[PDB]
């Protein structure tokens, strides 16, 4: 299927078997919150992250 | 209520939070016993009262 779609064209296609248990992460990627506090405006908090 | 008292109206965003908008005469008006005196409401005849 990554073969077939390898051409970009409009879409963006991810491909992904499924989870061999709910709820759970394979890889343990981490889950990282970053709060702002200020008030600051969403664009900005984009530019910091 | 609004004159003599505290009268919340709304919410008005800061730091994030909601906080509230409070509605009170100068506290000098508040003072004396005569308040009544000074504050006006209006008739259903656009009169001041």
């Amino acid at each position: 299927l990554f073969g077939q779609y390898a051409a970009d064209r409009n879409a963006l296609s991810y491909f992904l078997n499924l989870p061999p248990i709910p709820g759970l992460s394979l890889t343990g990627g981490f889950e990282m919150y970053a709060q702002n506090k200020s008030g600051k405006d969403y664009d900005a908090i984009q530019q910091d992250v | 209520s609004a004159t003599i008292g505290t009268y919340y109206v709304n919410d008005f965003p800061m730091l994030g939070k909601n906080f509230q908008v409070n509605i009170r005469a100068l506290g000098d008006f508040r003072n004396t016993q005569d308040a009544l005196k000074n504050i006006y409401i209006r008739s259903s005849d656009n009169k001041m009262i």
